[PDB]
RNA sequence: UGACUGCUCCCUAGCAUGCUACUACCG
RNA sequence: GCGGUAGUAGCAUGCUAGGGAGCAG
């Protein structure tokens, strides 16, 4: 049990007993920790009890280590020393201490409900492993309070399509179905297999993914694992390489782009690089062409899911032996069309779930946005490759902050990857402006991007834009926008070639309610991995708190090819913008 | 010590002869500030030695008594167990076949030996090798104990399930042997 | 040993002896009860008193500490130390202590020698835990009052219908009625041989229950008093108000059963508990029925209290209800086995208090809880806890069999905490709907206490006969009889054709035994008789003392007749605030 | 899953005795 | 000048309990 306290750098034995991870303190940590912050309570290789019958003082305050264990004072066997004297605590490790000069770590974060702004943007200028502790412990959090949540059950089995359900009584329940439950199911006393179930709509109307058999009784609760201690950084210092020695370069060059072999030098005398890519800025078609020129180098391709895989999966088997990729499946939604359980190649593509580590040698990984460090930090303690090129943007698709209380943060203020580079400066010129067309580039490049794409494809005039304030209504638990949703449908009649769309909204219950009267098909926002298409209608709201904060969404326009559609109630984001403008009927 | 009933007069004595130190003592008070804090020095620590042998003796049945209560809520556990234990191995006895025995007893005593024999629904034979095998349990039903038994299934050492096709002469070296036969009671 | 403060909960260890039943008083709170009370011993993990040769001083509060046993002044050992001192009686947990102020009704409650009004005005003023410790205590004291008594010795028996008793010496013959049920359990030689459901008519003798025994040689008649398990769960749980439906499916047509019922629906649903307030012959016995139907997805549960009502939920059970939809229960106490015994899994329910299984529900009704005592509605609670119950029953009824209390009378309010819960906050409900009953009793009990909310539904015909007839009482033993009643009864007959099919109510079954021993008429019971009260019945005086009729015991008396109510007057009566018919006796 | 006995070394807590100095009253 | 008495600290012996370990039949 001899951890490291590494807000020191201290090699101790101890730990903070009521505390959120219980982490290594050492002498001098667990010291301060205890006496401001009530954490009355330390564990060692024995906690620190009493140890006499029926004995229920236990607090490291005053015990009295004496005759081969901790007793107390209230009853006193005392002969002996106090555990906390002499600005430290007992235990191994006594003499070799450190100390630290920031005493309210614990007594600001440890309390807390680990949402505050001042914790983030004390936490952002820590130092590289104080943070990885610090989005361990946000993980922790997030588990920890996994388990204060409701429970879903079956009682009474009816017909398909009509079924029932209540949550709970009496406690704080809504919940984003982000990640969908899969609990397990009970009969009499023993566990049976259910399978996976989705709630969208919702007496209650019942939706099927996949055809199950309902029992009675039949549970639903999620259980998820802690993340393991990691032993690797995120970030990496600079240090350009001697030379491009050691690759097998090849004789044949690409001619259709401009700007391969300078940055293929480039990435020869470069070591690492980070830039801010949308969609469609060479994740869709570059990583083939650093596959086909660079043979040898083992490139590793991950996502955070499997369908931004499925990307580059499609169209890598055509140009590229079927046999270029491998990728494990577990015994999250996938499909068995690759060659699985086979974790020997050149081109070992990778998942952030589970890998085993053999080698690497180039890092290359799509969006790594939904999630915190902790991405940078498994990716990099599963493989250490020698060169890394990370393709992407840090703000893209960012996981959402839990429960919000206090606003939004600035996105210049991320965690690592965005204000190093807005306080540096860019490495590497990067763009693929073949998908997306311009309308949407000149104001992208313009709010944040400032000088790094260019305007290559015109536009056919089709963007709608339409100036409409509407009337808001809200209710008990929802609310049923009115006019926006039918002005669009009646803008939609007025062109011949709009009932091959999909039907995409902010919250699921609107579109699946306003699809039994069109026919389309259910979709939600999580994340638009690697899916581009041409038709789309676009929507928002809550604006003023949920969809009117932040451009949390900019990247994401860049999903058609010759023009969107994204109505706007505000005045920002037109100042310039030139969206066709017309008037309602 | 601040409630021990001698500490007044241990109190007074050294205000007396300490506090009156500065002020000038004849070699007569004198000894009133050398024997009056004595003695009651003596008494407090006579008061001090008694109370400690107290606090010892009351703190040797408040950890005597908690070991009388552990016991106790102990036996409680047991004896809940075992006739939780003689309350199911009784919901277990065809009893039909049981009082048609112990009623043609003469006097109602029958050996124990017996009862497992002839009041039984279920037989397990274990078995070595091949050889016998085809003297004990040939075919899919057997007699024994004067009465006819038919298999119910095979499992083995591993307890892996064994089919009747796989006990061959020659496949016999290819598993686990010491074999387990379940077989149930017929008529 | 160690539990829960009767007061603070907190883990203690120790218990009083005083207290019969022996709670787990905390260590703090003895120091209270122990000296502040003639409760003095005291029993923890070991039991306190001078181990000392076959010694005899206890009172803990003297006794001292010491060695490993206790001496208190006895033989203090040199080193002794006093087991009592700074607010605490030595014992396991000793910082968990703390006491509460508290020890106010305690001090009440456990000196409380139950003779006087003034015990039961103080033991309805309490909390939660003290309300039950006081309930357990009553039940307690009373029963163990009741197995005050010997045994009867029998050898010989002539014929069926005749048997000599003779109780024992200096105890005196057991009440005649048969609200004591004689559970009897003889002897053969070693153990107890059962004998069955008996019940004693006079010192000819008719057996009114059902069973036939063996009796012979060597029978011996006891009283049988349970050992009463101590009560755990609460009585109630406060309320709230919610918004949401939750489980309940209104149907989608209309049992239009009743009229009122949709009011009652809208009413009821609502809140986390009510009572159906209803008037005698109102809609008390059928109204839960509607409930049961118009509620189909909901789990729904009928508890009772005496084996004699169930006569209305069975009659209209077979008329317009199935068999096998509802369930039954019975042990191997006894009763009407018609529909499925042992079936914990059914929609309508029936059980009794006597045993239940352990289950949930979400919608109960409990029937005659102004019989009940608190107890009951605590072990019917326990055995059996569901979301929502409601009591059938009105306050405006006769009190429950309390023989420990006989100088004062018994209050409404102070029958139980719910007989009063609803009258401070108001009562939930008040029905005025009269299904099969004239409007003499709608008249009477407007004017009495409702202050004529509910107004005259049948016309009064002036068919109701009352008389000045006062009669005279007499005492001569145990039994009591009224020589003006075997002639009144006779006198009354005389010449009216309509009453020779008429049944005969009995407050004292005494008077009543005797004259069906001189006349002959069947015996009806008039505490357990609701519900099933006759079409023609007669009224008698059969009493002349405030032991049984002061105030409230005629308001269900003079409403058992449907078409011809015979009521003469008994006593000071409700006699010149209204008018009544009379017909001149010859 | 871990039987019944016997011997023996090392460590900790408590009880009484054995030569001393310290106290203090008493001779 | 010495003896007795009651506390306190310090060093060894034996005995009674608990804990870990080694051997033998
Ligand atoms: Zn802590
Ligand atoms: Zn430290
Ligand atoms: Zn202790
Ligand atoms: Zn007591
Ligand atoms: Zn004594
Ligand atoms: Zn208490």
């Amino acid at each position: 049990a001899v951890g490291a306290c590494v807000l020191c750098n201290s090699q101790t034995s101890l730990r903070c007993g009521a505390c959120i991870r219980r982490p290594f303190l050492c002498c001098k940590c667990c010291y301060d920790h205890v006496i401001s912050t009530s954490h009355k309570l330390v564990l060692s290789v024995n906690p620190y009890v009493c140890n006499a019958p029926g004995c229920d003082v236990t607090d490291v305050t005053q015990l009295y280590l004496g005759g081969m264990s901790y007793y107390c004072k209230s009853h006193k066997p005392p002969i002996s020393f106090p555990l906390c004297a002499n600005g430290q605590v007992f235990g191994l490790y006594k003499n070799t201490c450190v100390g630290s000069d920031n005493v309210t770590d614990f007594n600001a974060i440890a309390t807390c409900d680990w949402t505050n702004a001042g914790d983030y943007i004390l936490a952002n200028t820590c130092t590289e492993r104080l943070k990885l502790f610090a989005a361990e412990t946000l993980k922790a959090t997030e588990e920890t309070f996994k388990l204060s949540y409701g429970i879903a059950t079956v009682r009474e089995v009816l017909s398909d399509r009509e079924l029932h359900l209540s949550w709970e009584v009496g406690k704080p329940p809504p919940l984003n179905r982000n990640y969908v439950f899969t609990g397990y199911r009970v009969t009499k006393n023993s566990k049976v297999q259910i399978g996976e179930y989705t709630f969208e709509k919702g007496a209650v109307v019942y939706r099927g993914t996949t055809t199950y058999k309902l029992n009675v009784g039949d549970y639903f609760v999620l259980t998820s694992h802690t993340v393991m201690p990691l032993s690797a950084p995120t970030l990496v210092p600079q240090e350009h390489y001697v030379r491009i020695t050691g690759l097998y370069p090849t004789l044949n060059i690409s001619d259709e782009f401009s700007s391969n072999v300078a940055n293929y030098q480039k990435v020869g005398m470069q070591k690492y690089s980070t830039l801010q890519g949308p969609p469609g800025t060479g994740k869709s078609h570059f990583a083939i062409g650093l596959a086909l020129y660079y043979p040898s180098a083992r490139i590793v391709y991950t996502a955070c899911s499997h369908a931004a895989v499925d990307a580059l999966c499609e169209k890598a088997l055509k140009y590229l032996p079927i046999d270029k990729c491998s990728r494990i499946i577990p015994a999250v939604e996938c499909f068995d069309k690759f060659k699985v359980n086979s974790t020997l190649e050149q081109y070992v593509f990778c998942t952030v779930n589970a890998l085993p580590e053999t080698t690497a040698d180039i890092v290359v990984f799509d969006e790594i946005s939904m999630a915190t460090n902790y991405d940078l930090s498994v990716v990099n303690a599963r493989l250490r490759a020698k060169h890394y090129v990370y393709i992407g943007d840090p703000a893209q698709l960012p996981a959402p902050r839990t429960l919000l209380t206090k606003g939004t943060l600035e996105p210049e203020y991320f965690n690592s990857v965005c204000r190093l580079m807005k306080t540096i400066g860019p490495d590497m010129f990067l763009g693929t402006c073949r998908r997306c067309p311009a309308e949407i580039v000149d104001t992208v490049s313009a709010l944040v991007y400032d000088n790094k794409l260019k305007a290559h494809k015109d536009k056919s005039a089709q963007c709608f834009k339409m100036f409409y304030k509407g009337v808001i209504t809200h209710d008990v638990s929802s609310a049923i926008n009115r006019p926006q949703i039918g002005v669009v449908r009646e803008f939609l009649t007025r062109n011949p070639a709009w009932r091959k769309a999909v039907f995409i909204s902010p919250y699921n219950s609107q579109n699946a309610v306003a699809s039994k009267i069109l026919g389309l098909p259910t979709q939600t926002v999580d994340s638009s991995q690697g899916s581009e298409y041409d038709y789309v209608i676009f929507t928002q709201t809550t604006e003023t708190a949920h969809s009117c904060n932040v451009n949390r969404f900019n990247v994401a326009i860049t999903r058609a090819k010759v023009g969107i559609l994204c109505i706007m109630s505000d005045r920002d984001l037109y100042d310039k913008l030139q969206f066709t403008s017309l008037e309602i009927p | 010590f601040s409630s021990l009933p001698s500490y007044a007069a241990f109190a007074t004595a050294q205000e007396a002869y300490e506090q009156a130190v500065a002020n000038g003592d004849s070699e007569v008070v004198l000894k009133k500030l050398k024997k009056s804090l004595n003695v009651a020095k003596s008494e407090f620590d006579r008061d001090a030695a008694m109370q400690r042998k107290l606090e010892k003796m009351a703190d040797q049945a408040m950890t005597q008594m908690y070991k009388q209560a552990r016991s106790e809520d102990k036996r409680a556990k047991v004896t809940s167990a075992m006739q939780t234990m003689l309350f199911t191995m009784l919901r277990k006895l065809d009893n039909d076949a049981l009082n048609n025995i112990i009623n043609n007893a003469r006097d109602g005593c029958v050996p124990l030996n017996i009862i497992p024999l002839t009041t039984a629904a279920k037989l397990m034979v274990v078995i070595p090798d091949y050889n016998t095998y085809k003297n004990t349990c040939d075919g899919t039903t057997f007699t024994y104990a004067s009465a006819l038994w038919e298999i119910q299934q095979v499992v083995d050492a591993d307890s892996k399930i064994v089919q009747l096709s796989e006990i061959s002469m020659d496949n016999s070296p290819n598993l686990a042997w010491p074999l387990i036969v379940t077989a149930l009671r017929a008529n």
